This record gives C-alpha cells, structure tokens and sequence, in this order.
DNA sequence: CACACACTCTCCAATTCTCTAA
DNA sequence: TTAGAGAATTGGAGAGTGTGTTTTTTTTTTTT
C-alpha cells in the first residue's frame, strides 16, 4: 500500500511525495494562466515524446522540502514523480493513449558542482555538471527481461532483470526436468545504453592543470542525444559501484569506480512564410547584390569583388559532367585577412569544412583507412573534401600542400570524385564541393616582379581550374592606411548595438541562401546564350594580337557558372544580360588581379602554362 | 521501409529491417554449423537437428527417454549441416553521415547464396534483421569450457560467477546494390536488345554516326572521335604456340595545347564506357599508374597497392597529363603497354600483376603551343621507347579561326541549355554485343 | 513427430498412407470385406484396420468438411493468427506497466511500515514501486522440484488435423 | 596460490507400500 | 469400507576431491 511506503531509512513518506508532486503540477503556474507543466502534459498529447522536463528552481521555489527530498534521494523520488505524472496524465485527459510511460527528467539550469569536487558523501544524490563530450561509445543494449525455453518440450517463460542478476529456471515447470531452460537471447526484450565519457570545460580548469573526467550512462530515449565535441549541462545520478579484480573472480576492489546515471541532457553551445515573404521582398531592393556581398564579412575592410565572388560561390551554379560548384582562390601575403574571412565564411553555410593545407589539419583533404581505436577496427575515413560533398571547403594556406594533395584535389576538383585504392577498399566517393582556398607567396611578401603562379609555386594544372582568382595585398597609400586604422578603430569600439545589426544581417543571410539553394533553379535566356557567345568570341579576338590564345573554353564555362550564380542572388530562376555583363565584370577583374604579367598587363597563358612570354623569350 | 544505420536501437532487436551502408572490410568464407547430430557416447543413440544458437551447444538429454547421460556426447560432422558465414563491417553511408561525427560502424553477416556477393567499398542495401550476439567467450557449456568496460548480466548457470555481455550484429538475409560472356549476352539480350543491335550492325555509315553519337559536345576532330572508336571496339588478343601473348589492345595519344578538347575525350570516354579509370600522370596515391608496395601495421609487412592501368584491367584506362608521370610509373609503363602486366619484385611480395587494359594518353606539348614547325617528337618528351607502345597519335592545335570560336561557344551554350543517331545504353549494348565477335584475317 | 513437427493441414506419413489407400482403391475392398456377410471372420480385423485410419481425427470436426472449407478455413485462420497476435501484444503491455521505465540498476529501496518481514523487523523491498503496485509475496521464488512419482499426467496427443482431401475422403469413408 | 567448474561419494529424509483400527 | 501408523526404497543436499587461472632498434620502400 502506498501510504505505509517509506524510503528506506530515510522517514520520507512515499505517498506524501507523489501527492506532493502532484500540489506541484496542479498549482505551479508562476514561472516568471494555467500550470505550466499540466501546458507542457497538454502538449505531450500530442507532441508524442515520452518525457516531462522539468526545472528543480521551479521544485525549489514551489517547496523547498520536496526539493531537498528530490535532490537527496532521485533514485526512490524520481520513480514517485513518475507515477505521479503517470496519474495525473490520465487524471487528465483519461482517454488518452501513448506507447510508453512518462518519465520525469529534473534539472537545474545551472551546474550545482564542478567535478573536481565530487566526493563520496555525493554518492547516489542528483547533481548536475557542466563538461565537454569526449567520446560516446557503441549503443549497447542492455536486457531487461530473459526469455527462457525449455530444450526438451518447448515450454517457455519469462522472467525480469532482479539488479542485474537473473533468475534462471532451474527447472520446467510443464516437464519437471532440471537445468532443461535455455536462454534465448533474441527472443529476450533489451533497452538501449550508451556510455559518455565528459571532459569539464576549459575555462572551469585551475590554471595549467590537465581535464578531469567523468563517465556517463544514458539509458532509452535518452540514448545518442549528444555527440563528440559538444557541450552540455548533464543531470545525473552520481553513482558508486564495484568493479571485480578480475573477470573470472568475483572479488571487487575496495576502491569503487564511480559514473553519472544521467536523467537529462542540456547543449549549451549549440545556439516560415515570413522568412519566405521576408526574402521574397528582400530580392526586388535595389542593389541587393550589393548589399548581400557587403554583408558578407563585415570586420574586412574594402574588399568588394572579393566578397562578390565569395558570394556568387555561396550560391552557386544550377547542378546540371555539368559541374557548377564554382571555385575562389584568395593570394596574398601571410598575416593578411584571407585566412579571417575563410575561418568566418565556412560556418556561414550548411555542409561546410574548413581545414589546413599542411600535415597538421585536423581533417586531411584525402581519404584513408584507420583503426577505429574504441573498436580497433578498420573505418574508411573519408576527408574534408568528401565530407562537404554539397558545401564549400576552406583550404588555409593552400600553397604548401604536398604533392600526393595536390593530386588528389586536382582530381576531386576536374572529376568531382575522389577514387580511393586503400586497404581492399575501391570505391569512387562523391565531392561535388565547392573550392575556396587561401594562397600564400613562397617567401614572406608578395613579388611584383613575378605573376601569381611563379610566386606561389602551384601548378597550371590546378590554377586554370578555378573559376576566380583574387589578390588580397594591400595598397601602399596613405589613404588606404587612414580608412584601415578607422575601420579597425570602429571594431574596437563595436558595441552591442553594431553585433545585433551584424547578427541579424548574419541570419538573413543564411536563411536568404539557403532559400535560393532550395527554390531557385536558373535557366539560360536567349539574350543570355548570345551574351555568352558574343562574349567568349570577343574575349578570343584579342588573341589576333601577337597571334596569341586570350582565352580558353573552360572560361566559356566559368561565366555560365557565374552567370547563374548572379541570376540565383536576385531570385530570377532565368538568367539574362544583367547577370552576363555581371559574370563578365567580375572574372574580367579576376583576370586583371591574377593573370597580369608585369611587363605586358593582363595576358591570358599566364593561366594556360607557367612562364608567360616576358618570361620564357629569354631563351 | 529503409532505415539509417544510427536507427538501429534495441527496440529494432529481432524486427525485419533494411538498411544502407558502405562496405568496409570482408572476412573470409567459414562453415557454420546450423544444426549438429551427435551420437550418445554410453547408450550409441543418434540425435539429430541439435539447434545451436551462438555458443557451440550439444544436446543436454539424451533422446533415448531411459538413458541417464546429459554430458557425453560426440559430433558427426559427416551428418552435421552447415551453412556457409561470411561477416562483414560495414559504415554508414556518405549520405546519412552526420556532420562533424565520426562514422558508425556495424558488423552484417551473410549466410548462404550471400556470402561473397558484397564487396569492400560497395554501397549496398542489406535486408535482414537486427539481432544481439552474445560475449560467447564467458560461456562454458557440456561441449566446450569458457574461453576468458561495462557491467552485464549474471546468473546463468552456463555463465558461472563471470558476466555477460552484448553486442548488437545485422542478421542480412539479403543484401543487393543500392542503386545498379557468350552466354549471358545471349540470355540477356531481350528481342528489343536483339533488334537494336542487328539494325546497328547493318546500320550503313555507323561509323560517323556513332562517332556523332558518342562525341556530340565535340566539334570536328572527326578521325580523332574514329580513332578512340576504334579503340573501344579493339583488336583481337592472341597467344602463340610458345604460351607466348600477342596484345589486341590498342593504345592512343591526344596531344593538344591546355586550351583544346583533349580533356574532353577523355571524360567523354570515361562517362560513357563501364569499368574505365580517369588518373593524372600525376599520382594522388602511393601506387600510381602502377603499383607501388606499403607496409601495413596490421602486421608491419608489405604488400601491393593497386594502381590505376590495374583497376581498369579488361578496361579503358583514361591518363591525363600523361607527360607529367613519376620515374617509376614512366619505367613500369614500358611493360604494362605491351606485355599488359607489371612484375613487381621487392621486400615480401614477387607478383606479376595482371593490366590487359587500353590506354587513352592525353599530353601537353613543350611551351604550352604545338609548333608545327618542329615535328611531335619534338614537340613532346615523351621517349621513342614510349611513343613505339602507342598505336595512333593525334595532334589538337588551337586555330584563332573566328568562325570555330563561334562555333565552340554555340556548341557549349546551347547544349548547356537544350539539358533539362544513339543513346549511350545503345551503344553499350552494341559494344559489348561487338566486341564478342573475333575477325579472322583474309 | 520428431520429424513429423508437421503444421495445422500439412500432409503427414499417416495423410499420405491414406491418401495413397484411397487412390488404390484398397478401400473399397475394406468396406466390401465389412458390408459382406460371406467372410465375417475379417471383420475383427478390418475394424483393426479402420481403427487404425483414424487416428488424429475425431468424429465432430470431420462430419462438417463441406466442399467449401477451404476458404473458410483459410479466413478462420487470418483470424485467429490476428487474435493470437492481438493478445500477445496486450500480455507484453500488461507486463510493460508491471516493471518501471527506468532500467534494471535503478536503485532504490522501500520499507513497507505495517508489514512484518520473516523477522520481527519491516519488510525492505527492492524490486521497485510498479512491483509494489500489485504486490506478491513470491515474486523472487523459484517452483519446487516436484518429484518424478508425484508429477501429473500430460497429453499424448495435440490436434493436428490432416490434409483437406483426406479429410473429404475420410468423411465419405 | 586461493577462488571457481566439474565429478564422485556419503547419509539424511521425503514419499510410497503394507498392516491395522475406526 | 476408509483412513492413520510403522517399515522400505530412492532423490538429492552437502562434503570432499581434482583441476584450472606503449618503446626501441633495424629494415625497407617511398615520399619529399
Ligand atoms: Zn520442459
Ligand atoms: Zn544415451
């Protein structure tokens, strides 16, 4: 009977706190009206989830007691509010229906300790702590009811999960002969495990000290909630238990290992037709190419076609070998803002990546075969260009990649595959990502002497593949420095009026892009078909000058893709001469950044092969 | 229904379910023992159809109702059944990957007809069920003793004082690809198929037509769109009296200026003809056109690395860049153009490696500009040697013709606009139908 | 019935036997030897052999083989596996509310005041509230080994019914 | 080695067989 | 005729016995 239960040694009456909780559902309509949890219980019905989240402040503030009751023994009260939810779930709404029963999950908001304090006088108490994910494992599964058959005559039964322990049979009862019932795993029922192992976060560490850690278990429903890498606020039970000395022996150390039973998950750092109509206005304003390209990086300074190219990137050619991912390179000298606008403009889309060009990249260009170590064994391990298969890649100094690199994004970049050979393994995986990259020159400045493909030392065969190419040095003028030094003093002084204007500039962006991925799909015009056409036979006649090439079909190709992307900012879905002269425009200055030679001006084979003609009539 | 891989909870445990994944590692082919027969070792009785489940476990009555015995027993491996077991890993595939995650793995197993039907590497849907697998090494049993961070279960008489625990594994009984001689041509060969090929065959001036068919965004060059024709269609390969080879393979050249359509034959042929390679002369792997030898660290000793003239063995293999190889490569060439193998010698491995393969070269001139003025040998650097394997070069020069650069553009756009004699599955069924044939010489 | 773990209608040995008794017509000799008055010393042994036809069968189902059975039986069927099904599926939820939806090692344990323990001191309970919902003093018991001179009888027999045809031809028999 | 499987061996007692009274 | 007390046979609980339990040097190929 209810009302007799109390927990054990602990004068806490079992009844008096399921109804108790249940004042606490009833009357708590005060979080700052109908309860807000009987909101949320209302919600449920039809929301389907099978738990109720619920704030201890909230418990505490209600009645302290109850709080204190919960805090100091969750693993009797936590099933106390259970039932009470339960009750009250079918006290209200009886004609409801839900697969599972209700399972309350308490948390603070904030962290009640940090782990370097846990000690053993916080055993089995709820607590909550603030950490870092590690590693999570396998899910495991776990059971929860053996099935057991008989070998002789197939008489089954069932029997439930005492502490971990089962009861076995011993004997059948519809045959009466001994050690006769058999396991069988398959028809026995399990629930879903997985272990976490947390890291406290960096700021809360003492000074120079290495990361305590704490093992976590969280149980079904609740199971792969969380991932490597992120943050959370973690409410758990802390837990003791023994750990046998050695697998065959049933002796235990006296020294027990300890973990978190975990009972609610909080991500800390993870964070319409108004949006559509929203965009749909914002299209038709004037210069709205402009603006989009301005909003783009607003900490970097004066750097337009860039930002224009970066953007025509963001949104891309239409997909239909018809590739339209278009690709940027940045070129410039080291400590200049390339590397800060690659490591803003990766976050700036879904399915991107941004790594290194040298050996310490965190996430290699190519794909290889490791032994997974929790496991130990073989996982194919694909690399960034891979994993953006849709998105943009940021390549930081892209200069100083190795020759087996540079092979394998000429690949990936002309074929849009990356081939791999590896272990057994042959497959030919799928990136159709978008190249934006960041050069340095070979020594510590830019050469004026010397074009981009002598100072960087990369090969034709992977410059003439981009679509733009840019330099980010900057002028020597006076006037230049001056506008620099108050822009950078407008960034020290930016406030929190500047962020907000900056974040909301950063959301519609992305909702804008991600709208025109989703919607917009461009399609040539018959304006647009002779533009291109006038445009590559008149980019070609100035090769009857000198009897030189000026131009290669493969441009033909980069303005159709640029064409496209300009037609896709304006929301077109038809492109035309606007976006044309548009795609001429930039990759006209693309080529006048890039391809000039100093002694002659802009000359087109500088891209076709290295040692442009100033050069090579030396000999 | 299909399923992700990060859907398989242990509620899925025993449910029928389908799933996709990219194969990993495959394990070798075993015998597994469905159902054992056993003979009672004091009374000579036979038990037939002993179910096994996943530890090895022999009967525990005897069926003879009067006999005492429950341990003494012996396997009749002659009347056992088995059934053929094969395990493989498997990962999750590129499309469901989460972002920034580590990919999940999961081990499937085949049984029977499915044993060797997937491959490392290939994307397939498996049907079957998820079940749970036992830690079969903390079970002793009548037939066999134990064999010995999380908790597990206890209580079990066969587990002993030790615990046990789990491990979720796919149950394939079913396992396809995920998205798709003489006489299987014969039995393919629907009478549609039958039709098309014959019409083709008697097709008067099927040469241009599928030199038009197969190259369209290509303009002229028409004996190099012939050229590479008949470099899919082949020649006849030969052995001699003496066990000697003769090649039918032939091999072709394009050189051209950066600026001509040479990359576009190849990636013309290589989109079009099934179990062709597109590579760089350059290598973006150890092994390169050819072979090269590794060491793994699964057991610190070397073996071969295949490279690209061997994965398109009985193929087409596309080289871009051609004049840009390593020595290596350049030296191993000598033998895979002709004699169509590479003899690999080195530290723990002596293989010579199967590449009867015809190559399409794609090269650059010195200078960038083909100069007419200069013959190809030296307009090029690839050596006599080298050029002695090919069997037709072909030379693409960028004219400044005002009328050829309108006419490139207008090829471009409006192909590129009009995407929304022969199709290429057509000319597949052809080929493959043609290249069964074996002209004699008159 | 080792190997003859044989379902609902299957043909077994004994359906074929009959089977091929009825096709070679031997069972008309049999009905002969019996209606005839001129060889009554055979029928003691024909009503052996009769006997001995009718084994699994019993004498109510089989006089209600219509020609149409099939389809009945084959919709009889369905419904039974959905009823089979159905109560399966309420017996796993029944025992789903019994235990908690917290895991096994879920800790936690209870005194029950007003019950004495087999001491003198209360009862402490392990198992969970959902266990004391509908509490049983055995629930952690094991049955008694009944001893093999004490134990009860079984069935010989479960009811398999033979194939369709036979059944038909049974019932004219 | 000291703590677990597997087997043998011993005597206690649990249940039935047989004789007697109600 | 039906039910309880004394004697006989066999199940099995328990005691005893036997057995089982990263880090350095040297090489080789390939990467620059
Ligand atoms: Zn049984
Ligand atoms: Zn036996």
């Amino acid at each position: 009977l209810g009302q007799k239960l109390v927990i054990w040694g602990t004068d806490v009456n079992v009844a008096a706190c399921k109804e108790n909780f249940q004042r606490f559902l009833q009357r708590f309509i005060d979080p700052l009206t109908e309860p807000l949890y009987m909101q949320r219980l209302g919600e449920i019905n039809v929301i389907g989830e099978p738990f109720l989240n619920v704030n201890c402040e909230h418990i505490k503030s209600f009645d302290k007691n109850l709080y204190r009751q919960l805090i100091s023994y969750p693993q009797e009260v936590i099933p106390t509010f259970d039932m009470a939810v339960n009750e009250i779930f079918f006290d209200r709404y009886p004609d409801s229906i839900l697969e599972h029963q209700i399972q309350v999950r308490p948390f603070n908001a904030l962290k009640t300790k940090n782990m370097r304090n846990l000690n053993p006088e916080d055993i089995d108490q709820l607590i909550t702590i603030s950490g870092m994910v590690i590693r999570t494992s396998q899910l495991i599964p776990e059971m929860q009811e053996a099935f057991f058959q008989c070998q002789v005559c197939a008489h089954t039964t069932r029997v439930e999960m005492d502490r971990g322990r089962i009861a076995e049979p011993s004997v059948c009862g519809r045959c009466h002969t001994t050690h006769s019932m058999a396991l069988i795993h398959n028809r026995s029922l399990f629930s879903d495990k997985q272990m976490i192992k947390l890291q406290e976060s960096p700021e809360d560490m003492p000074a120079g000290q290495t990361p305590h850690t704490v093992i976590l278990f969280a149980h079904n429903d609740l199971v792969d909630k969380v991932q490597p890498g992120d943050r959370v606020n973690v409410t758990g039970i802390y837990r003791a238990v023994p750990i046998r000395v050695n697998p065959r022996v049933s002796n235990v150390k006296s020294v027990y290992k300890t973990h978190i039973d975990v009972i609610h998950y909080r991500k800390t750092d993870a964070k319409s037709e108004k949006r559509v109509e929203l965009l749909k206005e914002l299209s038709r304003k004037p210069d709205i190419y402009e603006r989009l390209a301005s909003a783009l990086a607003p900490s970097i300074y004066e750097h337009e076609d860039i930002k224009k190219g970066i953007l025509l990137q963001l949104f891309g050619g239409t997909r239909k070998k018809f590739r339209a991912e278009i690709n940027i390179l940045l070129c410039g000298d080291p400590g200049t803002s390339k590397s800060q606008l690659l490591q803003y403009v990766y976050n700036l889309v879904p399915r991107g990546q941004y790594t290194s060009g040298k050996g310490s990249s965190a996430v290699g260009l190519t794909a290889y075969v490791m032994k997974d170590p929790e496991t130990r064994q073989l996982v194919l391990q694909t690399g960034a260009l891979v994993l953006s298969d849709n998105g943009i890649c940021c390549i930081d100094e892209f200069d100083k990649m190795n020759e087996s690199t540079r092979s394998v994004l000429h690949e990936v970049m002309e074929q849009q595959t990356l081939s791999i050979a590896k272990a057994g393994i042959i497959c030919q995986l799928n990136a159709r990502t978008s190249v934006l990259a960041a050069a340095n020159p070979i020594e510590s400045q830019w050469n004026p002497k010397k074009t981009t493909i002598e100072n960087i030392q990369l090969p034709h065969t992977l410059l003439s593949r981009f679509d733009l190419i840019f330099l980010l040095l900057d002028p020597q003028d006076e006037a230049y420095d001056r506008r620099l030094a108050h822009h950078l003093v407008a960034l020290y002084y930016q406030s929190e009026e500047q962020a907000e204007e900056e974040l909301l500039d950063m959301a519609v962006l992305k909702d804008y892009i991600a709208y025109a991925h989703s919607t917009i799909m461009p399609r040539l015009s018959e304006e647009a078909s002779q533009a291109l056409i006038e445009a590559y036979v008149d980019m070609r006649k100035i090769g009857s000058s000198r009897g030189m090439v000026s131009a290669y079909p493969r441009q033909l190709e980069s303005l159709i893709r640029l064409a496209e992307a300009h037609a896709k900012v304006r929301l077109s879905n038809k492109v035309e001469a606007i976006d044309v002269e548009e795609a001429k425009r930039l990759h006209r200055e693309a080529l006048k950044q890039s391809a000039t030679d100093p002694r002659t001006g802009i000359v087109d084979i500088s891209i076709l092969t290295t040692g442009m003609s100033a050069t090579s009539r030396k000999r | 229904t299909r399923h992700k891989i990060r859907e398989l909870t242990s509620s899925r445990i025993g449910l029928l379910t389908r799933i996709s994944g990219q194969v990993v590692r495959t394990h070798p082919v075993h015998p597994e023992l469905v159902s054992g027969t056993f003979l009672c070792l004091d009374c000579q009785t036979v038990i037939r159809d002993v179910e096994q489940q996943f530890k090895y476990t022999q009967p525990n009555i005897c069926r003879n109702p009067v006999c005492a015995n429950r341990r003494r027993f012996l396997l009749d491996t002659n009347k056992s059944r088995f059934v053929d077991f094969q395990k493989v890993r498997i990962q999750e595939t590129q499309a469901e990957l989460p972002r920034g995650s580590i990919p999940r793995s999961l081990e499937v197993i085949l049984r029977a007809e499915a044993v060797e039907s997937a491959q490392a590497g290939d994307k397939c849907d498996f049907t079957g069920t998820l079940i749970v697998v036992p830690d079969v090494s903390k079970l002793s049993t009548p037939g066999a003793r134990a064999e010995t961070e999380t908790e597990g279960i206890r209580g079990l008489r066969a587990l002993g004082v030790r615990d046990l625990s789990y491990r979720l594994v796919f149950l394939a009984c079913c396992v396809a690809p995920t998205n798709p001689t003489a006489e299987s041509i014969k039995n393919q060969m629907t009478v549609k198929e039958w039709e098309k090929v014959f019409e083709m065959s008697q097709d008067k001036n099927l040469y241009h037509n599928l030199c038009t068919s197969l190259f369209p965004t290509i303009h002229g060059n028409d004996e190099v769109k012939r050229g590479v024709l008949l470099m899919l269609f082949g020649g006849v390969p030969k052995t001699t009296g003496e066990g000697t080879s003769l090649r039918g393979d032939i091999n072709v050249c394009i050189v051209g200026d950066p600026s001509t359509a040479k990359s576009q034959f190849l990636k013309h042929v290589e989109e079009f003809s099934p179990r062709a390679v597109y590579t760089s002369g350059k290598a973006s792997s150890a092994a390169g056109l050819t072979a090269a030898v590794v060491r793994d660290e699964e057991s610190h000793e070397f073996v071969i690395e295949a490279g690209a003239l061997m994965l398109a063995d009985n193929g087409v293999c596309c080289i871009d860049e051609f004049d840009k190889m390593d020595v290596r490569d350049q030296v191993a060439i000598h033998e895979a153009m002709e004699q169509q193998t590479i003899s690999i010698t080195k530290a723990g491995v002596k293989a010579t490696l199967n590449a009867r393969t015809s190559i399409l070269a794609a090269a650059n001139p010195i200078s960038g500009h083909y100069d007419r003025s200069k013959s190809l040998k030296q307009n090029i650097n690839l050596s006599a040697p080298i050029m002695s394997r090919f069997d037709l070069f072909f030379i693409l020069v960028d004219e400044c013709n005002e009328v050829t650069d309108y006419a490139i553009a207008r090829r471009i756009v409006d192909l590129h606009s009009r995407i929304e004699v022969y199709s290429l599955d057509d000319i597949r069924r052809y080929l493959l139908f043609a290249r069964q044939f074996k002209p004699k010489i008159s | 019935l080792d190997q003859e773990k044989k379902i609902d209608d299957d043909a077994s040995a004994h359906d074929q036997l009959l089977w091929a008794i009825h096709l070679s017509g031997l069972d008309d000799l049999l009905l002969f030897l019996a209606s005839s008055s001129a060889e009554e010393q055979w029928s003691l042994h024909v009503l052996e052999i009769v006997s001995l036809m009718f084994r699994d069968q019993n004498p109510e189902q089989l006089a209600g083989v219509g020609q149409g059975r099939l389809a009945q039986e084959r919709s009889a069927d369905f419904a039974e596996l959905e009823v089979l099904r159905q109560r399966e599926m309420a017996e796993k939820k029944t025992r789903a509310l019994q235990r908690g939806n917290r895991h096994s090692r879920f800790g936690g344990s209870y005194i029950v005041q007003g019950l004495k323990s087999i001491g003198e001191r209360d009862l402490i309970f392990h198992k969970g509230l959902h266990n004391l919902r509908n509490y049983s003093s055995d629930l952690g018991k094991q049955p008694k080994k009944v001893p093999k001179r004490r134990q009860a009888a079984r069935e010989l027999s479960i009811q398999r019914r033979s194939a369709l045809n036979v059944r038909l031809f049974l019932r004219d028999f």
